[PDB]
């Protein structure tokens, strides 16, 4: 609702940002193609994030200390375009391939949290410059390292920004797919998980399994719970998209 | 069906019904998600009706700074975690992408073509003025009956007001360099991104503008065909006649260079209520470093310049533009006596040094050379660089001319008693060299060269020198360390 | 002139100027009965309203619209309504004109901000109360709805019994609604009071307990009851004296409404079945007097083979026309307004209303009828005194404005051949 | 046949022609009933509220439906707002008044047709 | 399922034995509506259910059979495939009222039986019913007529009443809280005989105190429960008017027309802007006349029942003033809107061929 991972915690460290600022904004017409000694206050990717105000050893999610329920914890942050600007110099593409990977998840985990998001511009250039960089297969198989069963809530925020990724993660999640659809939607409607439902009916529909159109029975399922009149602020909101989204073609 | 109009297949009628209907029904939510749901999908390009994108021009304009309450009154549940306003933003500059491409090797060419006309009927609006009819008939639209949309009134009802199509652009200019956050918030998300667009769309109608109109017709009457241009109705908001002081002074409002205008400022007042004010239950949480602040702010200020020069090149060498009453050379002396004038050298640098060097063309690589002629009358001449841009020869001719003729170097034996303006000077009058010496490059892709770099050599020696001999303890602004690396 | 069979109060021609779809269009009416057809929203029941405001009516008679100016037509400024009606040779004591004269015209123009304008009687300027009286001298009453129905006051007619009876006294005779009302509240009174008398005698019984169970304070307030009990004795005799009063009001009420009430809807029970078996089906009127009088109504049976809540709507419309036609001998009135009363009700029913009106409106000595109907059923039965007018909106008018000799338009039953 | 609007069309333009013309004094009338003397005229109100014939009222006297005949031609982008402004060039509209007795004298002009 | 599939008549108003109006129009819709569990008091065609009886029997019956073969089926597995609900009528002693099976055996002669297999009820679903709707009506009472028909005026009131619940109980802890106070103030006055007075204070202090919490506790998941309750429901208001919304722009397409309905909150209104093939702006809903009035009348209709997920709709007598000529175009549009949804039943009923 309003705690939903917050990958920054700590506040960030103003004045060497806007000092490597000043010394990276002339470094932009002096090169541009060739591959740096503009930064070395942050001689390490760590050195970075922590400048950034990030905590130790940040680069995953686990969920048994309420990892994803962080309150706001009002820490000033960033601008988000001159964020990738800086950390697109660790690339390091001829390299080895452990610090490869550390990059894409910080990359990752510094995507889909509230603080950087609730912040984007709109002009959204350097994330897919990001993204080229590596190709769909290993961005979702070594993708975020969240639990991709039990949590749909980060799907929807990934499928919101990157909206080619909608038939790629779907075979990722559903490794014969559209009825796993159905079982796992069984799975949380004869759990009251009325919660985790919303973003999951959000999330597929669109791609190649779970088209638009009035064609499914999940509005059956929805319309079968409804008598209580009372029973969940959740409930409502899912059939007006579901029958919504029958109506387009 | 005037011009660039398109008749409706039902199979987007549908749509666009459904949508007004639902903005008909005060939910919004709904209207954005269904733009989302199917945007990067299918090759369908669903496209927005004029009539709704008038209201996202609406809840752009609508941002949680000052109106918190609201937006959260209007959805409390908040499914996406984000506001109106900003998705609406997104929306607008995702479809922005997609029109200037015209890429129908996935889309289709009808659709793309009943896109643009969306974009122009709804631009086409915009009628200043100096201080609803829908074309369809399939369907009845809104707006006919509501005028307002969560308080905030309108865009193309409010911009057609008189003395408000020039204040908002002043607005907008004034307050990207502000430091309280009630005012600078107001043209960061507000007023910055929405300009922005505007510039581009009136850079858009003008181009679809010039070729559908007259083709073989007679130069006094194609330069009249460019009175009512989009582009020159736009321009006609500005209400004076002393564009050689007063285009120069309305785009740097801000901007302190060396401002000798006796005339009192523009009066600056806000486009809707409250828009100055933080609320309560909002904290902000972006931190904008003032080069930040200045650096967002001077390419909109050189963009809103790039599209005054682009009608000025289509005016003929014959006649003169008739409706603005303007010169293709009364305004590149305008933005080069007040370009030279700066005082904070950063703005000099970050206005010249421009990120996106290939578009914006045709116009830096002149008033570059004007800055530099400028200069060069108070630092002692005829600059040719710019009829020179093909062969490299030339620059460098020029080049070895003018620095043999004492104009990079520092003037005589005065040099403490105005060192601190004499340096600005001095240095300010480099960055045009520099930007044009890259241009130079960037355009073409031997022993003048070294001949250049020699000459240049002892000219940063003597300037070095100089400064040692005025007993200062630091170095001078050195010219050379930038050329050799750049060159190799 | 061709007045020749036009009985006095009714109307010969009807010609209008700047309607809400009436520029200038004429008509010229028959002394008997017109049926008015035509297509669907084409302008043809809205004469009804020209006539109620021409003839110095009020525009919340009709039901059409609520204000007076609504009716001038969107985009002109003054609507003339220039109407003829028949002179009467016992109408008298009026301005601005004599006994000779056979054919009289009442025109009023309605300006734009000032709805109560002047009127026009045979081109004279003639003040307000003063046509009101006139057409009240023509003993015609647009305000009496059994004689002027317009389209929506069948409601207001009916379809409660109630206020059918309501209607039914205010038609034949005035003064006996007059008794009614006063007769209700006189019954309201007398419920009101014995309500009253009740707690009185209650509170009287109430006090005796205290003035039996009264500890020297026990003394002391029994004091008070005794002397609170004998102002309350001596209230209740006032209020005995005030019921037995109202007693006998309702008595004389009683006494005086009940009779002639009976006796008149007997009389018009007999006439309503002498003209319901020529149909071939059996009806009947049934006056039910309830002893709360508030309720008292009238109920008619019908039965066609062998309130608002029993009875289909087209029955209560067949009973309401045939009432009508049962009244037209028992009110006095010339000319008389039925309107579009025809609606949501079966042909059959149709054929026997239109016939039996055709049969009661014609005849000699009777008053002059208006019918009006969107749909003109095949076979109906005609007579040589009826006459026509078509009302259409169309296409194709050399405008009257323009040719005014034209403005009896395919009229043909004003040629008389030599 | 309640509606029966369309059965006229079709004797019209099977029968008359495509640009042909008849009047009252040919159409309207009926030699025996009147109910089917008025029901035609009715019939011609909705004909012509549906704006399928042409009626301009000649000098003689006599009324002229001729079958409206536009050549076929299905764009729409100004024969719609040309038919619109045609309706809205205000249709003055006509009281074809015809009564019972004078039926039998508008017969065609002097009692014949087919009595 | 649940549509209802046949009527059986046995000895009701003019009919003896079957399987113009009051010729056997209204006695099917009163038969529907007291067979469904309500009284004949709200009917307004007989104020007794003895006097429903045919004059010249003594017993009516009606026999009611209600589809239980698919989806939304109240216990297939007991009632069979078929459930068969009947009503007897006596002139004596009680109403006879009983479920049955598919095959013929006696379920439960509960009369709550009928009023929980039928709740597992809506009167505009199922003439003089139709004709309060089917008449004029001002721009003030079309509301009011489709928010009754969702049932949505009184899915609103009872929030309200509700929601004066929360108001009513926060004012009870006001008047708690201050009894706190006193209660405290008390504790200060009396602060042996008098200590023992001294205590007895503060445990009606204590009385007070958990009396409070009580108050808030309860107050306060009722609060929850009404802002979930307008959440809930303004998002059941937004997605249901909606869809009445489109049935009837994609409806008045047939005679090449175009509008909209409005749902303006604060007048509360139901205004119809229909537009004709010849006009520009939005024209008013009084100003057309005739075909431009029942056609929006029948549109106005038809958009009602679709935000409703029904089985089965009932109709009878829709000529109350539309024209014969109007009335075959409203035909059209009934058979193209109705004839295409292969899940609902329409039993519509006219006595025209």
């Amino acid at each position: 609702k309003y705690k939903d991972w917050h990958f920054i915690s700590k506040n960030c460290h103003y004045e060497q940002l806007m000092d490597l600022e000043m010394k990276d904004t002339a470094y932009s017409f002096l090169f541009g193609s060739s591959r740096e000694f503009v930064h070395l206050k942050c001689p390490s990717i760590t050195n970075l994030l922590v400048l950034f105000g990030v905590n130790q050893e940040k680069l995953k999610i686990n969920y048994e200390k309420k990892e994803n329920s962080r309150y706001d914890n009002l820490c000033t942050i960033f601008p988000v375009n001159k964020m990738l600007k800086f950390l697109m110099y660790f690339y390091s593409d001829d390299d080895n391939d452990d610090v490869r990977e550390f990059f894409l998840k910080a990359f990752i985990c510094l995507i889909l949290d509230r603080k950087v998001f609730n912040a984007m511009e709109s002009d959204h250039r350097l994330c897919f410059k990001v993204l080229e960089l590596f190709n769909e297969a290993h961005f979702i198989n070594s993708y975020f390292e969240i639990v991709d069963k039990n949590d749909f809530f980060l799907h929807y925020r990934l499928l919101q920004i990157f909206p080619h990724l909608q038939s790629a993660l779907l075979r990722r999640r559903f490794s014969t797919i559209q009825q796993n659809i159905i079982k796992e939607f069984n799975e949380f409607f004869d759990c009251k998980n009325y919660k985790n439902l919303l973003y999951f009916i959000l999330t597929m529909y669109g791609s190649k399994f779970i088209p638009f159109g009035p064609k499914e029975y999940f509005k059956d399922c929805i319309l079968d719970i409804s008598n209580e009149t009372t029973n969940d602020v959740e409930i409502s909101i899912l059939k007006g998209i579901l029958n919504l989204f029958s109506k387009i073609r | 069906g005037a011009h660039y109009f398109v008749e409706l297949t039902e199979k987007h009628l549908l749509a666009f019904e459904m949508l007004n209907s639902m903005c008909l029904l005060e939910n919004y939510d709904h209207v954005l998600l269904f733009l989302e749901c199917q945007f990067g999908k299918s090759h369908n390009l669903a496209v927005i009706p004029f009539d709704i994108i008038l209201v996202l021009f609406t809840l752009s304009t609508l941002s949680e700074y000052y109106k918190e309450p609201i937006l959260r009154a209007n959805d409390p549940y908040n499914t996406s975690r984000e506001t109106l306003s900003r998705r609406a933003l997104k929306l607008l500059q995702k479809y922005l992408a997609i029109l200037k491409e015209f890429d129908s090797e996935q889309y289709n060419l009808y659709d793309l073509e009943l896109l643009r006309c969306q974009f122009f009927l709804a631009i086409d609006t915009l009628t200043p003025k100096k201080q609803f009819k829908n074309p369809y008939r399939s369907y009845i639209s809104c707006l006919e009956q509501r005028n307002t949309i969560l308080g905030n009134r309108l865009l193309n009802l409010k911009l057609n007001e008189p003395g408000e199509f020039i204040n908002m652009i002043l607005w907008t200019l004034s307050n990207s360099l502000q430091e309280s956050t009630p005012l600078f918030l107001s043209s960061h998300e507000i007023w910055m991104p929405l300009l922005e667009i505007l510039i581009d769309l009136f850079s858009c109608r003008q181009d679809y503008f010039i070729q559908h109109e007259a083709q073989n017709v007679s130069k006094s009457l194609f330069v009249q065909r460019l009175s009512e241009s989009p582009l020159a109705v736009f321009f006609e908001s500005l209400n004076t006649r002393n564009f050689a002081n007063r285009f120069s002074e309305y785009v740097f409002l801000n901007c302190d260079y060396k401002l000798p205008s006796d005339n009192y400022a523009t009066p600056v007042h806000p486009v809707y209520n409250g828009e100055n004010t933080i609320v309560d239950t909002y904290i902000p949480t972006i931190k904008c470093s003032p080069l930040y602040k200045s650096q967002k702010s001077l390419a909109l200020r050189r963009k809103l310049i790039g599209s005054c020069f682009k009608l000025l090149l289509r005016v003929p060498d014959g006649h003169r533009l008739i409706t603005p009453r303007i010169v293709a050379d009364d305004v590149i002396q305008g933005i080069s006596r007040t370009l030279a004038s700066f005082n904070d050298i950063l703005q000099f640098k970050k206005f010249f040094m421009t990120e996106n060097l290939s578009q914006e063309s045709y116009f830096i690589p002149l008033l570059a050379e004007g800055t530099l002629s400028e200069i060069l009358k108070d630092t002692q001449v005829i600059l040719t660089l710019v009829e020179n841009l093909s062969d490299g020869v030339s620059f460098c001719n020029e080049v070895i001319g003018l620095v043999k003729s004492k104009c990079f170097a520092f003037t005589e034996q005065c040099s403490q008693a105005s060192y601190e303006e004499a340096v600005l000077n001095i240095e300010k009058c480099d960055v045009c060299l520099l930007v044009l010496l890259r241009y130079l490059l960037h355009l073409i892709g031997a022993k003048e060269q070294l001949e250049m770099l020699h000459a240049i050599e002892k000219n940063d020696s003597g300037r070095r020198q100089w400064a040692k001999a005025l007993n200062l303890g630091n170095d001078p602004p050195l010219l050379y360390p930038i050329v050799s690396q750049m060159f190799g | 002139p061709d007045l020749s069979s036009f009985q006095p109060g009714s109307i010969i021609k009807i010609r209008l100027q700047d309607f809400v779809t009436y520029t200038l269009t004429e008509f010229n009416l028959s002394p008997s009965l017109n049926m008015i057809i035509g297509p669907n929203g084409s302008g043809k029941s809205t004469f009804v309203c020209a006539v109620c405001l021409g003839l110095a009516g009020k525009p919340e008679y009709i039901g059409r619209s609520k204000k007076v100016e609504d009716f001038i037509k969107n985009g002109q400024d003054v609507s003339k309504i220039e109407i003829t009606l028949k002179n009467s040779p016992n109408v008298t004591d009026i301005e601005y004109i004599d006994a000779r004269d056979e054919t009289i015209k009442i025109t009023r123009i309605i300006t734009r901000s000032k709805r109560r304008s002047d009127y026009l009687i045979n081109d004279y300027q003639v003040s307000e109360s003063v046509v009101k009286t006139l057409v009240a001298q023509l003993n015609i009453q647009l305000d009496n709805l059994c004689q002027f129905l317009s389209q929506e006051r069948v409601e207001e007619f009916a379809l409660k019994s109630v206020k059918l009876l309501v209607e039914t006294i205010r038609s034949i005779d005035a003064s006996l609604l007059d008794v009614l009302d006063e007769l209700r509240e006189l019954q309201g009174n007398e419920q009101s009071l014995q309500k009253d008398l009740d707690f009185k005698k209650a509170k009287i019984v109430h006090l005796r307990q205290e003035s039996d169970k009264l500890d020297e304070s026990a003394v002391t307030i029994l004091d008070q009851v005794t002397a609170e009990l004998r102002e309350l004795e001596h209230t209740v005799p006032q209020q005995s004296k005030d019921l037995e009063t109202i007693k006998a009001k309702l008595k004389e009420d009683h006494a005086v409404l009940e009779p002639k009430l009976d006796d008149i809807v007997s009389k018009i029970s007999a006439r309503f079945a002498r003209l319901f078996n020529n149909v071939g089906s059996a009806g009947a009127v049934r006056l039910e007097k309830p002893k709360d009088y508030a309720e008292w109504k009238i109920e008619i049976m019908v039965k066609f083979r062998d309130d608002s809540h029993t009875q289909s709507g087209g029955e209560r419309a067949v009973s309401t026309v045939l009432y009508m036609i049962a009244l037209q001998e028992f009110t006095s009135a010339p000319f008389r307004v039925v309107d579009q009363i025809n609606q949501g009700m079966d042909s059959r029913n149709e054929r026997i209303v239109h016939k039996a009106m055709v049969e009661n409106a014609c005849a000699e000595n009777t008053s002059q009828y208006f019918l009006i109907t969107p749909k003109l059923l095949t076979g109906l039965h005609y007579h040589e005194k009826m006459r026509i007018h078509c009302v259409m909106a169309g296409s194709w008018i050399p405008n009257p404005s323009e040719d005014p000799k034209m403005i009896h338009f395919g009229e043909t039953s004003n040629y008389s051949f030599d | 046949t309640p509606e029966q609007v369309k059965k006229c069309f079709k004797k019209l333009s099977k029968k008359l022609g495509p640009e042909g013309s008849i009047n009252l004094f040919k159409f309207i009338i009926d030699p025996n009933s009147f109910s089917r003397s008025i029901e035609n005229l009715f019939y011609t109100s909705f004909l012509i509220k549906e704006g399928k014939l042409l009626m301009e009222h000649d000098e003689e006297g006599l009324p002229t439906i001729k079958i409206k005949q536009s050549i076929s031609h299905t764009d729409s982008r100004s024969k719609e707002i040309e038919r619109q402004r045609r309706r809205a060039a205000h249709q003055n509209h006509i009281i074809f008044q015809m009564d019972m007795p004078t039926w039998r004298k508008l017969i065609k002009k002097y009692n014949i047709t087919s009595p | 399922s649940g549509y209802i599939k046949k009527v059986i008549l046995r000895n009701f108003m003019c009919h003896e034995h079957f399987e113009n109006n009051g010729s056997g129009k209204s006695a099917i819709l009163t038969a529907i509506t007291i067979g469904l569990g309500a009284k004949a008091s709200e009917t307004n065609r007989g104020s007794s259910l003895k006097d429903l009886i045919r004059e010249g029997c003594y017993s009516a019956k009606i026999i009611l059979h209600l589809d239980n073969s698919k989806y939304g089926a109240y216990q297939q597995g007991i009632f069979g495939n078929e459930i068969i609900v009947e009503r007897i009528i006596k002139r004596d002693g009680p109403a006879s009222f009983s479920l049955r099976s598919e095959n013929g055996k006696e379920i439960s002669n509960k009369k709550k039986d009928i009023q929980t297999v039928v709740d597992y009820s809506n009167p505009m679903c199922f003439q003089d019913a139709a004709r309060s709707f089917l008449t004029a009506s001002t721009s003030q009472d079309k509301y009011s007529h489709f928010m009754k028909g969702t049932l949505l005026q009184e899915i609103t009131e009872n929030l309200l009443y509700a929601s004066a619940i929360h108001d009513s109980a926060q004012e009870n802890m006001a008047l708690h809280l201050e009894n706190l106070k006193s209660l405290k103030a008390e504790y200060e006055d009396a602060k042996e005989e008098v200590i023992a007075l001294f205590e007895k204070c503060r445990n009606k202090y204590k009385e007070g105190q958990k009396k409070y919490m009580e108050i808030d506790e309860a107050l306060n998941r009722l609060h929850n429960s009404l802002k979930a309750r307008d959440q809930n429901y303004k998002n059941a208001e937004k997605g249901t008017c909606f869809d009445a919304d489109m049935d009837f722009r994609a409806s008045l397409k047939v005679r090449k027309f175009s509008g909209n309905l409005s749902f303006i909150k604060d007048t509360k209104s139901l205004e119809i802007y229909i537009l004709t093939t010849n006009d520009e702006k939005a024209r008013n809903v009084d100003t057309l006349s005739g075909g431009e009035k029942s056609f929006s009348q029948m549109a106005l209709l038809l958009a009602t029942w679709k935000p409703m997920r029904s089985r089965i709709i009932a109709l009878d007598q829709f000529d109350v003033f539309m024209d014969q000529v109007n009335r075959k175009i409203g035909t059209t549009l009934i058979v193209k809107k109705l004839k295409d949804i292969a899940r609902t039943q329409t039993i519509i009923i006219t006595p025209q061929d």
